[PDB]
């Protein structure tokens, strides 16, 4: 949902209290991506050990 | 095409053997030029000698 | 080339090591991207 | 631009659309001064 | 820059003719269509025509079989024959410039268009001028007294029109086949008794131009 | 094209085709003579 998927095109364009909006949808989906990954990563683990 | 009034042009000449109507292969077409028209466009024809 | 630099190609700025590839850019192909939106190489403006 | 636009009384050379059947897409522009039907009754010329 | 005044009548009787010469000013015929109007005949304001641009024209339902536009493309002007005229007619008849959306964007001065069976007479104008025994503080008013004219209107003004601080235009007084008309302009004593003062009154409908001295 | 001579219709806006160049865009806004300077989806002061 934000403006665009990489950082530096975001930092580069937008001013500070502009680009932290930006940016901080990049860092909850980002997050929530790794937190699957570790989540799933996790059972997987359970499942091979 | 004409995508948000960028009309497209790709291109590709190779060479064929063929003795009848439109040959069966696969050739990624490349694109030639970018014309910013801005134009609706509906209707085309074609040109020949 | 082969240094860690703060690099800037027409907006496609970022932190990497510059470099010559065998890769094939077409005429029309500028950059370079991975499945992860990451610059994998450039065109260099000044000099193709 | 007041002071370079406008004259004594009143520059009309900037004129606008005042209305439009649909609305228009992103940067799109029409410069035709043709006389168009608000209603269901036929004009094709004459105003009124 | 812009003018859309009216002219010509001076005064005519009721069920009968005449004609009106509005001069336009600012903008070419062709490029707007002229609206015709009144000036609130009792009720609410009234539509008459408009001519388009060079085409056919409207007129309203109550005075499309009466009243008629004549617009003239060479002079730039747009004459008006009406017809049939009521008493309960007379008022103000106004051109005025096509908009966007058939609107009226400028308005003219208009003509004072007066119906009624009586004849033209011209002012008896007679000065309102205080007396000697008149007394002043700081200032002092103004007026004439300009009774026995008809049709309306009438613009008395104050040295040619000189002065624009308190003047103050009041109604006619429609008297027996006859108006009466005052004024009162506010202006300082040290321009009366001491310069010339003189009371300008102009009858448009006859051109008289009748001068007294206050 | 922002000191020109005189602008088009807001329907007929002129679209100035700005290619193969390069111009300050600071000058302008640091310029104080523009009554509103806001931009949208970039700074105007990064996009220099």
């Amino acid at each position: 949902g934000a403006i665009s998927s990489v950082l530096n095109d975001i930092l580069s364009r937008l001013d500070p209290p502009e680009a932290e909006v930006q940016i901080d949808r990049l860092i909850t989906g980002r997050l929530q991506s790794l937190q699957t990954y570790v989540t799933q990563q996790l059972i997987r683990a359970a499942e091979i050990r | 095409k004409n995508i948000d009034g960028y009309f497209k042009i790709y291109s590709k000449h190779t060479p064929i053997n063929l003795v009848r109507d439109l040959p069966q292969g696969f050739s990624a077409l490349e694109p030639l030029v970018d014309l910013p028209i801005g134009i609706n466009i509906t209707r085309f024809q074609t040109l020949l000698a | 080339k082969n240094k860690c630099v703060n690099f800037n190609f027409n907006g496609l700025t970022g932190t990497g090591v510059l470099t010559e590839s065998n890769k094939k850019f077409l005429p029309f192909q500028q950059f370079g991207r991975d499945i992860a939106d990451t610059t994998d190489a450039v065109r260099d403006p000044q000099t193709l | 631009s007041n002071n370079l636009d406008s004259k004594v009384g009143g520059n009309y050379n900037y004129l606008y659309r005042l209305f439009r059947k649909s609305n228009l897409k992103p940067f799109e522009r029409d410069i035709s001064t043709e006389i168009y039907q608000a209603g269901s009754t036929p004009c094709n010329g004459v105003e009124g | 820059q812009v003018q859309l005044k009216q002219s010509g009548p001076s005064l005519v009787q009721p069920s009968q003719s005449l004609s009106i010469t509005c001069t336009v000013s600012g903008f070419s015929l062709t490029s707007y269509g002229v609206h015709w109007v009144r000036q609130s005949p009792g009720k609410g304001l009234e539509w008459l025509g408009v001519m388009w641009r060079g085409g056919n024209t409207d007129y309203n339902a109550a005075f499309m079989s009466r009243l008629s536009i004549t617009k003239d493309n060479s002079k730039s002007q747009v004459f008006f024959k009406m017809n049939s005229l009521q008493t309960d007619d007379t008022a103000i008849y106004y051109c005025a410039k096509n908009g966007g959306a058939h609107a009226m964007d400028f308005w003219g001065q208009g003509t004072s268009v007066t119906v009624s069976s009586a004849k033209t007479t011209p002012p008896s104008v007679y000065p309102l001028a205080p007396g000697s025994a008149a007394q002043t503080n700081s200032m002092v008013t103004l007026g004439c007294l300009v009774k026995g004219y008809f049709p309306e209107p009438v613009t008395v003004t104050w040295n040619s029109g000189s002065l624009s601080s308190g003047v103050h235009t009041f109604p006619a007084v429609l008297q027996s086949d006859l108006y009466t008309l005052s004024s009162s302009v506010t202006v300082p004593s040290s321009t009366w008794p001491s310069e010339t003062v003189t009371c300008n009154v102009a009858h448009p409908a006859s051109s008289t131009k009748v001068d007294k001295k206050i | 094209v922002f000191n020109a001579t005189r602008f088009a219709s807001v329907y007929a806006w002129n679209r100035k085709r700005i290619s193969n160049c390069v111009a300050d865009y600071s000058v302008l806004y640091n310029s104080a003579s523009f009554s509103t300077f806001k931009c949208y989806g970039v700074s105007p002061t990064k996009l220099n």
